[PDB]
């Protein structure tokens, strides 16, 4: 078996103007046999969205840790966590689990709801902080995905235009894989409405 | 000597009571009043803010109203200081049920963990017990609204309307008459306020010698919105019910 | 062979009162004058630095401490209790909100750690309460400017102005009258200095007076004029010379 | 009473607690030990009382070694004295391993010193009822130190403790001054015997056995030995010529 | 609880009996001490009384050399003085290794203070009554004189004195300082500082001292030394020929 | 070892003479084949009169000497000034206890006024051995013949500086993990003199 | 007053000793009487054992601790077990670690430390039982008196238990005689029986009551109990 | 990366390039390699990204805790020693190659630290993948009587050498001037000398080739 590529998964995030978008597959596999067309690898706590790709057992345990951390913090401060604060919270939790044997690629997405910035930020296996806002990619096909984003993406886009980009970019990178079929979802986020568009794509 | 500094005040008496426990029941009667009304449509919580200066602020109304979870909140009669230690441990108690089973904690359990802890300190450790009573307001889809109270002896009971703090007896006597099997939240808001005015140890009543919250079904989600009314939002409501004075 | 003791040193009394805490309320009263004014536009804290030999110096003493850069704290009560508490408080603030976060702590949240520490020492025998009451004055970007009071029990309350130390009630009463609504931070310094003048007598100097504001953060308070990378202090102590100018200006 | 007769956990206005005062007394009810510093050494001497004919000579000696060059003799309570040297021995042994050197006499003094001070700041740990006079020869010279129940120590030229402490010190300061320091290690044994003799008048109801020892650089060559045989008999004889009490 | 005469807690008068009695006996060694700062140096002059002639003077010290640069004068009973010395010397040594830097007077001061305040709460452990005067010639602030008291209190000084003739010394110092309007002696060379100090001592306790009655320790840049008998004698001699 | 290749000059000695001891070493750290440092300190103070020459692996030695500095700062303070042999024990303890993870070859060299200079050599495994002079590092082997004839009990201060200056300059000439300046530390009753000779100087003399 | 200085073990009194030490000392005497004598080649212990009733029977109070080492108690049975267990571990280690048969002097000093240590606590206590510890090693036979205070004296003969003095004065008389009876098991046993009878003044001297124990030049630790003491009466 | 430190007779310059790579493809044109420990103790870090940053925050915290405790400036030698004891415990598990620089009242200092556990003191030091090319410039052109303008100018040249000959290095160069006399200057993106990997242009997607299986909306909420 494989460290994180048992069930596969890939994740893409993009920046625009008062919108960001974050997209994922829905594959779960057991080796190269695709098993399921549903498995949601992006979760959210309020207006912060966290996608974590990789091995499912490890994405689940982390997701419940950040849910815990955020809930209890929310309760004390009497308000939600911020994209910016959550990136800090992630670095440290991951640096605690570097010594442990986790196999994860988190990517952090949200819009700041009182500073008025789109915000995306990235994380790896090592769990290092990546400050960039253009696109950040993670997952199995991260190599194909950077090649694609870097040509296809153009800075600062309206939601419709961000959708056309993210969708096609994912769909064509995915088509060179078998570990990234079994359906896919795209989420287009503004901080006051979220649109979910399912795509129709290849499988084995 | 170590035991020649000990006084053993943590033990059963010749009357069979626990000294330090009885003293804590007293403490609760010298702190503000707290009232809990459960209706089948909401839960109305008030707790009375005593010693109110004008240089005390009125921008805070979370300092005896604490959310323990996003469907459970309490009103404190007691100290800020006693409460705080237990409040953190409650909030943690919440996250444990949530992480394991992926659903909201039952009230009836969460209450028990606090009471057992209070009980623990007076049995073993040589410690003081906490001088604090909680009135618990929470929701389940196995029981509807539930409303409990726990007190310094480690005893806890369920009530469908309850009072704690100064003048408990008097408030309760008024409560027993005005209570009716039929409920609505807005009716319960009027009920709470009529009573509150008559239990104050100071003439008339004002909005700032109150802290207030209601539990209504939804207001920015599907159901179960806890709204903690801030001092000025309370001021408006005292006119609305018709206790304008 | 020792460390088997844990019976409490704070017990209930028959009025349900707490013995140590009554004792400690005096200690605060035997202190010197310290005040706080929140102008909304900042926070000003001032105290008298006084010292216990003529050969000592109160210029080389401090009664305001930085807890974290943007937050400063002051007390009334006993010197020893204050020093150990500030150290423990400085420790938890670094460990739990800059290794788990990286943003400096919101104020109220820091108050809750100081409160937890003091109450913890009251519950558990073999330690006794700290004999002190703080006004912790801070700034945070999501709160704005803030003022909290911590009582010797461990209890807290917000205030927009308060006063502690000898003639506590009467100092606080004076503030209520001289300051209403929202007025300036500058103006509130002018007032704070007067209020502190009326409490004290026999020292009037700026080498025995310490006034500090939380109200601005400059590159000059950042220690570098480059592009920021952290928030840095919003705490600033006004100079002995600076204090002296303003006494003349009353 | 003042409560400090049974507590070590608080500060007393005598500068020291009554229970430390009670341990000092116990030192004064033991039987005489001295220490004589010399220009090449040190001499230790002790009185052991004979009450019964059943005792055996030099196996019930209150002089104990630490290492092979450090001589320790004490007056007062027997169990406290043995406990003390037994701790000194462990800590000495620890020193010897760690720094690969024999212990200094000023170092050994501290090592005991902190252990003796520690049980006066603790209520749960009993003071020593012994005063111990110790010293030897080392690589800094020869040193005579004496340690008290307090944790008090200082460097001596002559030292005494036990019943005849006053009498003995009086004779000793006179002789130590009249000479440079009590001349050489051989001379000192005869003088020492005379002190043990004079001291027996403070105890003359029961008999004694004089028991002497040394560690002298120039007359035992860096090792600790008991002084016995021909030389010990000789010294009693010398005493009985001059003093004839 | 119900006890305060067997354990240590807050008083309702507010003046803690254990702290007050600790303020009182320290003087049971027959000591009086001062420390002053010169422009470049810090000198301590300290009394010694020898109560027997079975005792050597040269093992009798109230100044302990913490590190290489740091000095400490303890005024107290000597078993308690030494207990603090052992603890201070290791914490200093531990700091020096960890932080690459020689311990500050104030930091040593503060750390021992916070610990004594801890022992004051403790109901099973007592506080040391020791009064500890930490001195050095730091190069990161000059000469420094910082005094702790058993309470947990410490504050910075211009020069200090301890013992029952604290007031008398105080006055001698206040007079000099008012006149110059400076908080130090500006006399170049340590020597002239030691002699001056010695004059003011002779005035306060009102007796002439001997070589075996003083013990003098001087702190210098990056090194600390106690001064010997023969040198101490040079000081007493030289002031006899100013009048 | 700790981690990777760290290496030093690998030629140290301490030599006794009429006035005390002079210890000498060459100074140069390399990390693989990259020259991590031209000029460094391998003449490490652990007490004012007690220094060491470090050999083995640079990291390992530095951790171990830190710990030494800490124990003798404490020994001095409580129990008084330590011997060369005492300094040597602390080194040995560490070396023996951590032979299974660190390699430290120490020459502990000290001047005392009441026994003169003393030279103690600590093996990689940790041992305490007394000699009138020692050579260690691994370039010590080529100057063993030289050192053993031209060492003499009693020599002048200038002359000892020539003997140590000659010895090490030969070692650095054949050896390839050595270079940079030559440092010496003279521990005498005239104080602590630190000597530096630059590349051009030792090569020539 | 009394209750101050009994109720704490980490105290002292004005006399130079705590009251609890006076009561523990009293408790040794509350034991039944036993004598010990040696000539320094062999050492014997002769002990009068009482049993509670005609319907009780005797239980052992002479304890083999090794095949060259033993003790007798006088005082408190509960405590005596605790001490005996300690001496036994101590005997075992001495053999395993050093090949030694353990001298009394070394054993006593170690028993002392533990005793001391339990006065350095609340809820520890002196033993309040005394022992005559005998053994035959290479410096010969030995007889020690251990007391739960920590006083260790080697005596040539002694007694502990009620009316110690009776045998002790007999012993100071017969002293010179017994120490020159060297090498005899039987002469010394006979002596022990004679000795124990000068203690008695309110108790009977009977076969089943008496109990003899020996270790010596050519005897490893062997006890005569019950029947087997009749022929030395 | 290429991290450098250069001493002048009035202060110290450190500088770094800010390019993080995943393959030859440029993940980040910007990530700081220059981390602030205190306002005047800046540290440059090279090697594995995650490790240098985390260690630098732990120490960063312990030093600030220290400064407040002593009511005095923090020393560079405290930060140094914390770093060494941390590497030592973990026996190399921390893979941080650091260049620790600082100005104090004691003067300007320049040290470097290997992951291997050895520290050094240098007049100029460099570390990185660009370490050989940069250390070459710095030893040659360093001179006695160095000054601020000369030290910045040298520092630019260093980073640039490493950009050019190590092609895993590239992107913006950030410089930080720390003077004893005047308030330190962090110069973000002092040079903007190289750009992003290759693009060919891209253009709008026709909507007869991008199709949606089904869609809904949803909303973000918080109680």
């Amino acid at each position: 078996s494989d460290p994180s590529s048992i069930n596969g998964g890939i994740v893409v995030a993009m920046t625009g103007k008062d919108c960001v978008a974050i997209a994922c597959d829905l594959r779960l596999g057991s080796q190269s046999l695709g098993v399921s067309n549903k498995f949601e690898k992006i979760f959210h706590y309020g207006h912060v969205f966290l996608g974590i790709t990789g091995l499912a057992t490890d994405v689940t345990t982390l997701n419940e840790m950040f849910r815990y951390k955020t809930n209890l913090y929310k309760l004390k401060e009497e308000r939600a966590i911020e994209p910016e604060t959550f990136t800090q919270l992630v670095s440290s939790s991951l640096y605690e689990r570097r010594f442990g044997p986790y196999f994860v690629g988190p990517v952090v997405a949200g819009i700041n709801s009182k500073s008025g910035k789109p915000f995306i930020a990235g994380f790896d296996l090592i769990g290092c902080i990546d400050e960039a806002k253009d696109f950040i990619v993670s997952g199995t096909a991260s190599d194909q995905l950077f090649g694609m984003c870097e040509s296809l993406y153009e800075p600062n886009l309206e939601p419709e235009d961000l959708f056309e980009t993210i969708s096609q970019a994912l769909l064509n990178a995915a088509d060179r894989d078998a570990l990234s079929g079994w359906g896919a979802v795209v989420y287009i986020i503004k901080k006051d409405e979220v649109v979910k568009r399912y795509l129709k794509m290849r499988q084995d | 000597g170590s035991r020649r500094y000990d006084s053993r005040t943590t033990i059963f008496s010749p009357e069979g009571r626990l000294y330090q426990v009885e003293y804590a029941l007293e403490s609760i009667s010298h702190a503000g009043t707290a009232i809990g009304i459960m209706a089948s449509d909401g839960i109305v919580l008030a707790a009375e803010r005593k010693v109110t200066s004008t240089l005390l602020e009125q921008d805070t109304s979370t300092e005896k109203l604490y959310k323990l979870n996003d469907k459970i909140a309490v009103a404190v009669a007691g100290l800020t200081a006693d409460a705080e230690i237990l409040i953190n441990t409650a909030r943690i108690h919440a996250q444990n049920y949530l992480k394991t089973y992926n659903e909201d904690i039952p009230v009836e359990i969460l209450v028990r963990r606090l009471s057992d802890i209070k009980q623990g300190y007076t049995q073993h450790g040589g410690l003081r017990p906490f001088g604090v009573s909680f009135i618990y307001a929470g929701y389940d889809d196995r029981y509807g609204y539930q409303l409990y109270t726990s007190n310094p002896s480690g005893n806890y009971t369920g009530w469908k309307a309850i009072s704690v703090g100064a003048n408990t007896s008097a408030a309760q006597t008024l409560l027993q008459m005005d209570y009716k099997d039929d409920m609505k939240v807005d009716d319960a808001i009027e009920l709470a306020l009529k009573t509150l005015s008559k239990t104050t140890d100071s003439s008339a009543l004002t909005y700032d010698r109150l802290e207030f919250a209601t539990i209504r079904k939804g207001a920015n989600d599907g159901e179960v919105y806890q709204k903690i009314f801030k001092p000025q939002e309370i001021k408006d409501i005292l006119v609305k019910t018709g206790i304008t004075k | 062979m020792t460390d088997r003791y844990s019976f409490s040193l704070t017990t209930f009394s028959p009025s349900g009162k707490l013995g140590q805490i009554d004792y400690a309320l005096t200690a605060v009263k035997q202190g010197v004058t310290s005040l706080g004014i929140k102008a909304t536009n900042g926070v000003v804290i001032a105290t008298e630095k006084k010292s216990s030999s003529p050969l000592a110096m109160s210029e080389t003493l401090s009664k305001v401490s930085l807890l974290t850069p943007d937050i400063g704290a002051v007390y009334s009560g006993m010197g020893p209790d204050y020093r150990v508490l500030v150290d423990k408080s400085r420790k938890v603030a670094h460990t739990s909100y800059k290794r788990i976060y990286g943003e400096y702590p919101p104020t109220k949240l820091l108050v809750s750690e100081v409160a937890k520490i003091m109450q913890e020492a009251t519950q558990s025998g073999g330690v006794r309460p700290f004999g002190v009451s703080l006004l912790i004055a801070g700034h945070d970007e999501f709160n704005g400017f803030s003022l909290y009071q911590v009582d010797p029990s461990g209890s807290y309350f917000p205030w927009k102005a308060t006063a502690i130390g000898k003639g506590s009630v009467a100092a606080k009463t004076f503030l209520e009258k001289r300051w209403n609504d929202e007025l300036e931070l500058e103006d509130a310094i002018h007032i704070a200095l007067l209020t502190l003048k009326e409490s004290v007598e026999g020292e009037f100097n700026g080498d025995t007076i310490e006034l500090a504001i939380i109200g601005d953060e400059n590159p000059d308070l950042l220690g570098y004029t480059g592009i920021p990378t952290d928030k840095g202090p919003r705490f600033r102590k006004l100079t002995s010379q600076e204090i002296n100018d303003r006494l003349e200006a009353l | 009473g003042t409560g400090y007769d049974l507590s070590n956990s608080v500060f007393s206005p005598d500068g020291r607690n009554f229970q430390v005062e009670y341990a000092v007394k116990a030192v004064e009810n033991g039987t005489t030990s001295i220490g004589i510093k010399c220009n090449d050494g040190v001499v230790f001497a002790v009185e052991k009382l004979i009450t019964s004919k059943l005792l055996v000579p030099q196996k019930n000696v209150k002089i104990q070694v630490v290492d092979r060059h450090i001589g320790c003799v004490y007056s007062g309570l027997i169990p406290d004295g043995r406990h003390l040297v037994n701790r000194g021995r462990e800590e000495a042994a620890s020193f010897k391993k760690l720094y690969k050197t024999p212990i200094p006499i000023p170092a050994f003094a501290d090592r005991l010193g902190q252990y003796v001070q520690a049980h006066t700041l603790y209520n749960s740990v009993r003071p020593f009822g012994v005063s111990t006079i110790f010293g030897g020869v080392d690589k800094n010279g020869a040193h005579l130190y004496m340690l008290e129940p307090s944790g008090s120590y200082w460097g001596y030229k002559g030292a005494a403790t036990g019943k005849g402490r006053q009498s003995a010190k009086a004779e000793l300061e006179k002789l130590v001054d009249h000479h440079p320091e009590g001349l050489s290690a051989r001379e000192a044994v005869k003088q020492a015997a005379k002190i043990i003799y004079l001291a027996h008048e403070d105890n003359k109801e029961k008999d004694f056995e004089l028991e002497i020892s040394w560690c002298s650089l120039s007359e035992t060559n860096g090792l600790h030995k008991f002084v016995k045989g021909d030389l010990l008999q000789e010294a009693i004889d010398f005493a009985q010529k001059e003093i004839n009490g | 609880a119900g006890y305060d005469r067997h354990i240590t807690i807050f008083s309702p008068e507010g003046r803690l009996y254990q702290v007050e009695y600790a303020f009182k006996a320290t003087n049971q060694t027959n000591i009086n001490s001062l420390a002053v700062r010169g422009k470049d140096c810090t000198v301590v002059i300290s009394q010694k009384k020898v109560p027997d002639k079975l005792l050597d003077p040269t093992t009798v010290s109230y100044i302990f050399c913490i590190s290489r640069t740091i000095g400490m004068v303890v005024n107290g009973p000597i078993p308690d003085a030494r207990n603090a010395a052992l603890r201070a010397k290791a914490e200093a040594a531990e700091f020096r290794y960890k932080y690459g830097y020689d311990m500050p007077c104030d930091v040593l001061a503060k750390r021992m203070a916070n610990l004594s305040q801890i022992y004051t709460q403790r109901a099973y452990m007592r506080p040391l009554g020791v009064i500890l005067t930490f001195v050095s010639v730091d190069e990161e602030l000059g000469p420094s004189i910082y005094k702790t008291d058993p309470a947990g209190y410490y504050v910075g000084y211009k020069a200090t004195a301890t013992g029952p003739k604290q007031q008398e010394i105080t006055t001698n110092l206040e007079n000099h300082f008012k006149k110059s309007k400076i908080d130090h002696i500006n006399e170049e060379s340590w020597e002239k500082v030691v002699e001056f100090a010695i004059t003011h001592m002779i005035d306060a306790l009102g007796t002439e001292f001997s070589k075996n009655d003083l013990e003098v320790g001087v702190a210098t840049k990056d090194k600390f030394f106690t001064l010997s008998a023969e040198n101490i004698e040079e000081r007493l001699v030289a002031i006899a020929e100013q009048d | 070892l700790k981690k990777g290749e760290v290496s030093l000059g690998t030629s140290i000695m301490a030599v006794t003479f009429k006035d005390g001891v002079i210890l000498g070493a060459d100074s140069r750290t390399t990390t693989g084949a990259y020259i991590a440092n031209r000029v460094t300190d391998k003449l490490t103070r652990v007490h004012d009169k007690i220094w060491c020459c470090r050999s083995g692996s640079a990291a390992d030695t530095q951790a171990i000497a830190d710990i030494v500095q800490y124990h003798l700062e404490l020994y001095t303070s409580q129990y008084g000034t330590p011997s060369t042999e005492t300094a040597a024990s602390v080194f040995k303890e560490l070396c023996y206890e951590n032979k299974d993870n660190l390699t430290a070859g120490i020459i502990v060299a000290g001047y005392d006024d009441k026994n003169k200079g003393e030279v103690y050599t600590i093996p990689l495994g940790g041992s305490v051995h007394k000699l009138p002079y020692a050579i260690a590092g691994s370039g010590s082997t080529f100057i063993y013949g030289y050192c053993d004839k031209n060492f003499r009990e009693n020599m002048s201060k200038e002359e000892t500086v020539d003997f140590i200056k000659h010895s090490l300059s030969q070692a650095i000439k054949w050896d390839g993990s050595s270079g940079g300046v030559i440092r010496m530390v003279v521990l005498t009753a005239a104080g602590v003199e630190r000597l530096i000779f630059y590349p051009d100087e030792y090569e020539q003399l | 007053f009394r209750n101050n200085y009994d109720g704490d073990t980490v105290t002292f009194s004005p006399t130079g000793r705590l009251f609890q030490v006076e009561y523990a000392l009293e408790a040794i005497k509350q034991g039944s009487v036993t004598v010990g004598l040696r000539s320094n080649t062999h050492a014997v212990l002769v002990a009068l054992k009482r049993n509670a009733d005609e319907l009780s029977s005797y239980q052992k109070k002479i304890i083999k601790c090794d095949e060259h080492m033993g003790l007798s108690l006088a005082g408190l049975a509960p405590d005596a077990r605790v001490l005996s267990n300690y001496l036994r571990q101590q005997c075992n280690y001495s053999s395993l670690v050093f090949n030694r048969k353990l001298a009394v002097e070394r054993a006593g000093h170690l028993l002392c430390d533990k005793a001391q240590k339990n006065t350095q606590s609340y809820g520890g206590r002196p033993y309040g039982v005394g022992l005559l510890i005998i053994g035959y090693d290479k410096s010969g036979a030995h007889l020690l008196e251990f007391q739960p205070s920590g006083n260790v004296t080697e005596l040539y003969g002694t007694a502990i238990g009620a009316r110690s003095q009776g045998a002790k004065t007999y012993l100071e008389r017969t002293l010179d005689t017994f120490i020159k009876i060297d090498g005899n098991p039987d002469e010394l046993i006979k002596a022990g029986v004679e000795a124990i009878s000068q203690s008695l003044r309110d108790e009977s001297l009977t076969v089943d009551n008496l109990s003899i124990a020996i270790v010596g030049k050519d005897t490893p630790f062997t006890i005569y109990d019950g029947e087997a003491v009749a022929k030395y009466i | 990366t290429t991290i450098v430190g250069v001493k002048f007779n009035n202060g110290v310059v450190i500088a770094a390039d800010t390019r993080s790579t995943q393959g030859p493809i440029v993940a980040d044109k910007n990530c700081a390699k220059l981390h602030r420990i205190s306002p005047k103790i800046w540290c440059a870090g090279a090697g594995t990204a995650a490790d240098t940053e985390a260690v630098t925050q732990l120490i960063g915290s312990n030093i600030e805790l220290h400064s407040l405790y002593t009511s005095r400036e923090p020393r560079v030698v405290s930060a140094l020693q914390m770093l060494k004891q941390h590497l030592f415990k973990y026996q190399g598990h921390i893979g941080a190659y650091l260049i620790v620089a600082g100005v104090d009242p004691t003067g300007s200092h320049l040290f470097s630290i290997h992951a291997h556990g050895s520290t050094d003191v240098g007049y100029y030091l460099s570390l990185g993948s660009g370490s050989l090319a940069a250390m070459a410039v710095l030893e040659s052109h360093w001179k006695q009587d160095l000054t601020k303008e000369e030290a910045i100018k040298l520092a630019s040249d260093a980073i640039q050498a490493g950009i050019w000959n190590d092609l895993g290095s590239g992107s913006n160069v950030d410089v930080c001037v720390m003077e004893i006399g005047k308030d330190a200057e962090y110069l973000r993106n002092y040079l903007t000398p190289n750009v992003r990997e290759e693009k060919q242009k891209s253009y709008k997607f026709p909507r007869g080739t991008t199709a949606v299986l089904k869609e809904s909306i949803v909303n973000i909420c918080d109680i």
